[PDB]
């Protein structure tokens, strides 16, 4: 033989899958670097052809034993082939799930939100949201843009969200899983060797212990960021409180980078800037790479193919012909390797030619292994691989042994603290968003979390573990989460974290095996052969054997460690404790930007009604939220001579309780920025309370808004 | 109830006690806040007083909760 | 020829007549489009009940489904109800007539309004329970 | 109302419903809904448009626009 007869099929599979597959990526190559929809069916066809083959390949290998199987070499490629997938589902219930990843998809892609002035100019996502949350400096536009797209995208996507964890859930349990969060973890699973084991749990645990070692440094970054955005936005940041979620930079807060013009330390001088030194030097893609193929091989890594010196795209095409410029790196196979991305004169540039040259190399590195086994030893290895080597490229030590950045030069600390900074506004802002998007996706595929619940657990964990607080309270007609790209269109999260922690250990394990005697962020990998050889033991390694082992093939440790990270940034880590010394450090979860103009209301049924109160439902509270748009607009048309359109979308409702108590304040019809001041509130409260209570059957006492208690009560019966 | 936000008619007379410790136990903070008046029928019943004291502040209070009050 | 009285939505039109003078007489508020705008809500609000408590579904009837027409100096005009976004879509007179009966006493308590001064022509209360000495 | 993602402007989608379709329910949604997005924005730009050229012809030796 069974094992016999199952490596004969693998190994007939791996010629019949090679060459197919070598024709699809040639033919996607191609379409990739030709926009002809001629070319388009070409690569269709040729996918088509790869796609059906997989499916009648696994039906085969159905037939091959799994447990039976003991070399474990074969064992892996026929467990990656033995997925029965989505299949398990019914057709119907497969269309059905087809057909709404294809909604979800396009809902995100060509949604489109604009203005309440001017509603013929509608802004998507992509470009004119993205740039508002990037660029302006403005409170009002950006809680438009961030409010807008949420109410829009967020209630088109939430129903769609519903049925597709249903499915998902379905599937993967009927594929002996538990639920489609294990599905997700299985990449991570390793059994079958005695010693390197790996339940699909324990990397749940592993995640949550590692956020204990970050929680700190992040604190002093949170804080250090909070003062900075008072300073951006005065009037608007509690200093004891959480961050608003529409200042962070772009949409959703998953990167901070964009605060760095805001948060710079020591904005009184620039960042290293060459792109004006490259032009100088007017060194070209060809050079570009070329300086990159000399750092790469400087270190007894294999020099670049000659094939892709021929059959590359590093320049943009501009000749009647359109490729994507976006970087990427092509292993066609049988020693066709290629890099496709358009080449400028710039620094970021030079640092991706680096990072696609080490992705490149990483593939190239293990060819000898078979056609299921030529990846990666997890979802974090092949992207942590170009990470290290773009960083170890752009020490300065490095622009000096290019033949620019002149001798004659000193580097102060002081641009140092910038870049560590500016590392830090990417790096550390990212990992609580990320654990706290798979923590809540990972409850929501569990059934930890009921289906009335996602928004209110969204956010309370949003508050509690990243420190950022909604503008406006969200209830459950919104998936705020579904509005992300990776969530929608059905993509995995985690890979953000593990990536970024393998990235660290392996810089700090090769930059020590270097024999370097200074700071772990200014040290350089060049002319340590060491340094490469024990990275290329874990290259050549592919997933041939296990993650954990391959990780230990180059830190020495078989899990996943954040000292290292916190290493990297011991010296900011310092800075920002100073900064922060007079700065509470840390939020309280209880303020929120609406909090300061709310009205809180408290209901007694069983006093005022004893026998016979009605139930009370989501149409009672359509109908407060009714009852006191009308109190608004008679208060503003019967005092300040105006007519104003409040409706019962303008009444804003957060904190509800089962003793029917809660917070609601009011805004302008269409302006999400305008507040109507308490005062007001207050006033229109008191002059259309007898309307409110005689409403809903109750008279001032079980009806009572805590602040504004009666006072005209004048008898006069007995004169 | 107010402290809580428990839901109306859940705490009665005697379930009080066991409801205090549940919601202390909760939240100590918010329940430190809380404060409680004794209550003891005994105290009520040794309010009896004396003199016109026992009529002008006992009995006429008494009646004023009673229907046909004036009457009374 | 033609008659300038059919509409196409007449037929499923409740009417209804108001009569703030009788019920309240001193100390009777004005009625402007903010009572109206009241009235939209309270009738979605009746929508909403009924469709959830009966035919056990739930439906987002707003103020903008409440289509209002022929409004008089009398207080009267007419009003039928639409799906929230569906204008093709009208809810049956027998629909919306049994909704009103079962939220009427909220939707009276909502205008200070008793029956006999809020009137839906066609809709005749039916709860008057008479007894004295057993 | 279905997909929001899809809108159709008067003279490419709605004229070419309003010139064909058969169907009640398709023109009814779509003279509805041009009159409610576009009628809406142009009432109080056409109520400023009557003042301002009523009072530029009355300016003019003519009693109204109209005239
Ligand atoms: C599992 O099967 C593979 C494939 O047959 C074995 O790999 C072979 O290893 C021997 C010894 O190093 C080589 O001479 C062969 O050329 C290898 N074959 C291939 C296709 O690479 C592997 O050794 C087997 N593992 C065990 C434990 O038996
Ligand atoms: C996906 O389909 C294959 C093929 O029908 C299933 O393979 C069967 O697995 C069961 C359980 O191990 C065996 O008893 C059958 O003999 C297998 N059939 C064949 C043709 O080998 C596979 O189980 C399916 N996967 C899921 C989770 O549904
Ligand atoms: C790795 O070692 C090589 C060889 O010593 C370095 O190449 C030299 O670099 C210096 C500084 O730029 C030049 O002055 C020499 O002329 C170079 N000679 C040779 C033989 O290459 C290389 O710079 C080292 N790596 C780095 C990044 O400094
Ligand atoms: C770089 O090092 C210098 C020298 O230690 C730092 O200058 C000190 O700054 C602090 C804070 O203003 C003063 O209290 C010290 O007296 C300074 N020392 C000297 C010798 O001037 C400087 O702040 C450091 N820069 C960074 C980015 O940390
Ligand atoms: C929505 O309301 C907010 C709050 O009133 C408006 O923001 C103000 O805008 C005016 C005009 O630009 C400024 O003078 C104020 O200083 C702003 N203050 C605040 C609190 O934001 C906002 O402009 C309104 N948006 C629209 C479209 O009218
Ligand atoms: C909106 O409501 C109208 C009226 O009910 C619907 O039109 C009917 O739809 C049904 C179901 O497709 C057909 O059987 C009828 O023949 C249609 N004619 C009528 C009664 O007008 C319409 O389909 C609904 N569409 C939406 C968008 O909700």
């Amino acid at each position: 033989t069974i094992e016999e007869q199952a490596k004969t099929f693998l190994d007939k599979f791996n010629h019949e899958a090679e060459d197919l597959f070598y024709q699809s990526s040639l033919a996607s190559w191609n379409y990739n670097t030709n926009i002809t929809e001629e070319n388009v069916q070409n690569m269709n066809n040729a996918g088509d052809k790869w796609s059906a083959f997989l499916k009648e390949q696994s039906t085969l290998a159905q037939m091959y034993p799994l447990q039976e199987i003991q070399n474990l070499t074969v064992k892996l490629q026929l467990q990656a082939l033995q997925q029965n997938g989505s299949s398990v589902l019914s057709e119907d219930k497969s269309k059905r799930l087809n057909t709404i990843l294809n909604t979800m998809s396009t809902i995100y892609s060509t949604g489109k939100v604009c203005n309440p002035d001017n509603p013929q100019e509608c802004l998507l996502l992509e470009p004119g949201l993205n740039e508002i949350m990037a660029n302006s400096l403005d409170y009002n536009e950006r809680l438009w843009a961030w409010e807008s797209w949420r109410s829009e995208v967020g209630k088109q996507l939430r129903p769609l969200y519903e049925e597709y964890v249903v499915l998902k859930n379905e599937m993967a349990r009927a594929n002996h899983y538990e639920d489609y969060g294990d599905y997700w973890r299985g990449d991570y699973e390793v059994n079958g060797v005695d010693g390197y084991d790996y339940s699909r749990g324990q990397l749940i645990e592993d995640v949550e212990h590692t956020f204990e070692e970050i929680k700190p440094l992040y604190e002093h970054l949170h804080a250090y960021v909070r003062a900075k955005l008072m300073n951006a936005y005065p009037s608007y940041i509690s200093p004891i409180g959480c961050l608003p979620a529409h200042l962070l930079g772009d949409m959703w807060g998953r990167f901070w980078t964009n605060l760095y013009s805001l948060t710079v330390p020591f904005g009184q001088k620039p960042n290293i800037d060459v792109t004006d030194a490259m032009v100088d030097q007017a060194w070209d893609a060809q050079r570009i790479f070329k300086e990159a193929e000399k750092f790469f091989v400087s270190v007894g890594l294999p020099n670049m193919t000659q094939g892709f010196w021929e059959n590359s795209m590093l320049t943009d095409p501009g000749n009647v012909q359109k490729a994507v410029c976006h970087p990427t790196a092509w292993d066609l196979g049988k020693g066709d390797f290629r890099i496709l991305m358009c080449t400028k004169v710039t620094m970021d540039d030079f640092l991706t030619a680096h990072h696609e040259m080490g992705h490149i190399q990483y593939d190239m590195a293990y060819a000898a292994q078979p056609f299921l086994l030529r990846n990666g030893a997890n979802e974090g290895f092949h992207e942590a691989v170009g990470e290290i080597m773009s960083l170890s490229a752009a020490t300065p030590k490095h622009l000096k042994s290019i033949g620019l950045l002149s001798p004659d030069f000193q580097e102060d600390n002081e641009t140092e603290i910038n870049f560590l900074l500016k590392q830090a506004l990417t790096i550390v802002g990212t990992l609580p968003f990320t654990y706290m998007l798979e923590k809540w996706r990972w409850m929501v595929f569990k059934g930890e979390i009921p289906k009335d619940q996602w928004m209110k657990k969204w956010w309370e964990m949003k508050r509690e573990i990243v420190g950022v607080v909604e503008p406006v309270p969200h209830d459950e007609t919104y998936c705020d989460p579904a509005s992300l790209f990776h969530v929608s269109n059905d993509y995995s999260f985690i890979r953000y974290y593990t990536r970024t922690l393998y990235q660290f250990q392996f810089q700090e394990a090769l930059c020590q095996a270097a024999k370097h005697e200074g700071p772990l962020h200014k040290c350089d990998i060049s002319n340590s052969t060491e340094a490469g050889q024990k990275l290329f033991n874990m290259l050549r390694l592919g997933k041939s054997e296990p993650w954990t082992l391959a990780l230990e093939n180059v830190v020495g440790a078989k899990n996943m460690n954040v000292r290292p990270l916190l290493n990297y940034f011991e010296p900011l880590f310092t800075w920002l404790k100073d900064q922060n010394k007079n700065s509470f450090v840390g939020w309280s979860t209880d303020w929120s930007p609406y909090a300061d103009q709310s009205i809180k209301v408290r209901i007694s049924l069983k006093s005022a009604l004893g026998d016979k109160a009605y139930e009370w439902n989501d149409n009672e509270m359509y109908l407060f939220r009714s009852s006191v748009a009308y109190a608004m607009r008679q208060y503003f048309l019967k005092v300040k001579n105006q007519m104003i359109l409040f409706g019962e979308e303008d009444v804003r409702v957060a904190n509800l309780k089962p003793r029917i108590s809660f917070n609601f304040f009011v805004t302008a019809p269409k302006n999400v920025s305008d507040i109507i001041p308490r005062t007001e509130v207050e006033k229109a409260i008191r002059m259309s309370r007898s309307r409110i209570n005689d409403a809903f059957r109750l008279n001032d006492n079980s009806l009572e808004f805590l602040g504004i208690q009666p006072t005209l009560g004048p008898p006069n019966q007995p004169p | 109830i107010n402290g809580f936000d428990l839901p109306e008619g859940n705490v009665t007379q005697e379930n009080f006690v066991d409801m205090q410790q549940r919601c202390n136990a909760s939240d100590p903070a918010a329940y430190a806040q809380l404060v409680f008046q004794t209550c003891d029928i005994n105290a009520f019943l040794s309010e009896a007083v004396e003199g016109t004291g026992l009529a002008f502040i006992v009995f006429t209070e008494a009646i004023t909760k009673m229907p046909l009050s004036p009457l009374w």
